[PDB]
């Protein structure tokens, strides 16, 4: 089992479309009813859903937000009735310090909800977090929740889908501070999926609805095998151990109109495609640390071995000199059309990601020398006296970059 | 009430079918269409066989067994309702209706801590009868069927 | 069997809606007739009702009041004909002393009615009292009746649903005196359910009709198993022995419009919910003395054992260091819809209740130093000479607080 903590407008939407994808996959009706064709289903549902006496299924989700508008719109959707009104929380009434201050203020009810959800699962495995690191809501609230959660639950995993601000595009003027602080908290508490609007929209090209549909696709494909038990990799901890910051790529990212080119898609061509920098959805002979490829559809392990052999000989990849990939196979949901003969998802750890922080650090250093937009931060208690928090966070990020 | 014999039972006949015979008959003697003649043809048929084949002796017994058992279950549940009767046993034997006993204990208390005599047997049947009416249970059925006993003088 | 003594406007209403709930549960028509579908009913009716030669059922209730208006309205309701006109009593023509003086004045007829009702039951078990402690009517009249009843019937239980005045809201200006005196009498004569408008309306939020509907729900759920005989806890004395001041909480306190969220409701989640201070309908490492949870609906004792084990390990509760809970199960009435898969009611004794009196004492001490609103009290005979009654009551309450 698992819980999802989605914050800010970004996280709220991310959750909306993630649950849309899930209910599509598992044959769950918008109202929580189960379709007749899926009555005898074999798919495991406990992982993301828990059924109710009324036979309906409820997501293990909690909605958090500093503002009402987004969730109010969500509850006007056809999927509104599905969620649990008890879990959803809205502030009665764009800065990280303010977000953390509110988090300190509203500890009690949030952790009440989290405890209630936790006690309903026998074998909870970890946590899932969806949020954006730039905006005031996501950054600060995620920081506070991560801190108090790692404190509260020292034996549960914490996984996040953190969305990083666009850089080529000059959105949050105060983004460097929030990003740097959120990164501090991620290193200091997060167990383990980086995301950026820049490269994501780049691949989308070459509305937020479609972008986050792709993101939800990534999340669902990541959790597929856990959802669909097989032989190997039957747990999230198995995933994490096989890799341990990450980046992702998915081959069949094709529009509903781009099915006309039914290209004979082997496993070799897919696994190859997952390697190119173009497909890496995120934007010094930098090299890899780990690679995992989850493959959906018919697959012959002989083909997998041949592809691995050929790629190894062709040396299209580079590895650490000081240490000695993985190809897991799953089964598609029996419901969604198998427009793709075989499909592939890749999650990897690669040193080049360091550059991200070097940019943000460069951004942050490009402001701290002139004290820009610190007036609001001084208002909150945390930065009321000084900003030693900022210095510690910057040095922590520098240490991480040095370690990479 | 019949029994079975082992010191005279044949050798090649297993006791399993012997038990099957003992039940299929007593279920008739106690019990006092087409399911009668057809089997007579089956038994007669075996008398023509020039070799006693146990592997076939059971295929005629078990069908006869399963037919009377199916016919007996029809009566032991549908006609003679067992559920109602079991519902009576759970209530009174197994203290299912405990609310009746806390009142009976409340009344028939002083008349039992003393050692039992020849008169206490009736001194309680009335108190138990005072009890069922005290819990507004009014049913002349199954009321006189319950008779408390006093193991006195042995 | 049992009798109900309801005083003051609060008690009068409380009784109205309590009997409404009862007749709803037992399938009793408003006029006292029995519905056709309930002809063969198995539910025990003697406990709260006694049938009549006309086949109608009459409550074992007595109406008392210093004023006519409330009961006159009651007798204009569709339920008017149900009550017994003989038992109902109305004064022919807001202070505790006046109430007690009238009680001394109208002893004869009240006890006539009480004796008549008592002699109609073979196995009367105790008394039920519903009243408010602030207003003049309820406080004084309940005081007088409790005194003369404990004197008259030294072998019957006395249970009360005492409503305490709101404190955050500044209603009876002379509330401290009436409350303190009623508490004196409760300690000195009452066998055994505290109630406050503040927290009650708080939970209602988060007219008197709905508040008292909830209160009647609490009362009926408390008396369920007695009404519906089972195996264990087949008597009120069994209830009292298993606990012995109290506070209460009920999980399925859901509006008629809030059934849309049919949440899969185990026994574990319910019994857990009954523990939180939020659900405790009332408003130094204070701890518990006793806890009882009555559960309605399908229940597996294995689930109960598992819930008890887990809660014990999670140590969500605190107990007295000097002494070594209880979970009883009942059956729902076969008539009201089972909108809840399994439901839970909790009655507990907890030391924190002491604070209540500390407030009222603080209130009373905040007045006795300046002799506020004593003019009316001096009028009555009881406080005609002095107010030693007040001093004794205050010291008794102080002794009780010290004992806690």
């Amino acid at each position: 089992e698992i819980i999802t903590l989605q914050l800010g407008q970004c996280g709220n939407q991310i959750g909306f479309e993630f649950w849309k994808q899930l209910c599509a996959e598992h044959g769950i009706s918008p109202e929580g009813i189960v379709e007749e064709f899926a009555t005898e289903g074999t798919d495991r549902k406990d992982v993301f859903f828990y059924q109710a006496d009324d036979e309906h299924y409820i997501p293990r989700a909690v909605l958090l937000d500093l503002e009402p508008r987004v969730i109010h719109s969500i509850l006007n959707s056809p999927y509104a009735k599905l969620y649990n009104p008890e879990n959803i929380y809205l502030s009665e009434h764009n800065n990280w310090a303010s977000g953390f201050s509110q988090g300190e203020k509203i500890h009690e009810d949030i952790f009440d909800i989290i405890d209630r959800e936790a006690d309903g699962s026998d074998s909870l495995e970890g946590f899932v977090l969806c949020h954006s690191i730039a905006g005031g809501t996501g950054s600060g609230l995620g920081s506070y929740l991560l801190e108090r959660l790692n404190d509260r639950y020292p034996k549960k995993l914490v996984q996040t889908y953190s969305v990083f601000p666009n850089q080529d595009e000059m959105d949050v003027v105060v983004q460097p501070y929030n990003s740097l602080l959120t990164l501090k908290r991620l290193t200091q508490n997060a167990d383990c999926v980086v995301l950026d609007n820049t490269a994501l929209n780049r691949i989308a090209t070459d509305s937020f609805s479609q972008i986050n549909q792709l993101v939800s696709t990534i999340m669902s494909a990541s959790t597929t095998t856990l959802r669909y038990p097989g032989y190997m990799n039957n747990d999230l901890i198995g995933l994490i151990a096989s890799l341990i910051f990450l980046m992702t790529g998915y081959t069949p990212l094709t529009t509903d109109q781009s099915v006309a080119s039914v290209r004979k898609t082997t496993v070799l061509d897919v696994m190859r495609r997952l390697l190119q920098p173009k497909n890496v959805m995120v934007s010094t002979n930098h090299c890899y640390i780990a690679i995992l490829n989850i493959i959906q559809g018919e697959v012959d392990p002989t083909q997998v071995h041949k592809s691995l052999q050929r790629i190894r000989e062709r040396k299209l990849a580079n590895f650490i000199p000081w240490g000695p990939i993985q190809v897991a196979l799953s089964r598609k949901s029996p419901y969604l059309p198998s427009a793709h003969r075989v499909s592939g998802l890749m999650m990897a750890n690669h040193t080049s990601i360091s550059s991200l922080f070097e940019r943000t650090c460069r951004q942050y250093d490009k402001l701290r020398k002139r004290e820009a937009f610190l007036e609001q931060f001084r208002k909150e208690d945390m930065f009321k006296d000084n900003f030693d928090e900022m210095d510690t966070s910057r040095e922590i990020v520098q240490q991480l970059i040095d370690e990479y | 009430q019949f029994s079975l014999r082992v010191e005279i039972l044949p050798s090649y006949i297993p006791v399993r079918v012997a038990e099957k015979i003992l039940f299929v008959g007593e279920s008739v003697q106690m019990f006092e269409k087409n399911q009668e003649d057809t089997f007579a043809a089956e038994l007669h048929r075996l008398k023509q066989q020039p070799l006693f084949s146990l592997v076939d002796f059971e295929q005629v017994v078990d069908r006869i067994r399963s037919t009377v058992a199916e016919h007996l279950w029809k009566l032991m549940v549908e006609e003679s309702d067992l559920l109602g009767q079991l519902k009576i046993i759970k209530d009174f034997y197994l203290l299912g209706r405990g609310e009746l006993f806390q009142a009976f204990i409340d009344t028939a208390q002083h008349m039992l801590k003393t050692p039992p005599t020849a008169v206490t047997e009736h001194d309680v049947n009335v108190a138990f009868q005072q009890s069922a009416h005290k819990v507004l249970l009014d049913d002349d059925n199954l009321l006189p069927l319950l008779h408390l006993t006093i193991e006195y003088h042995g």
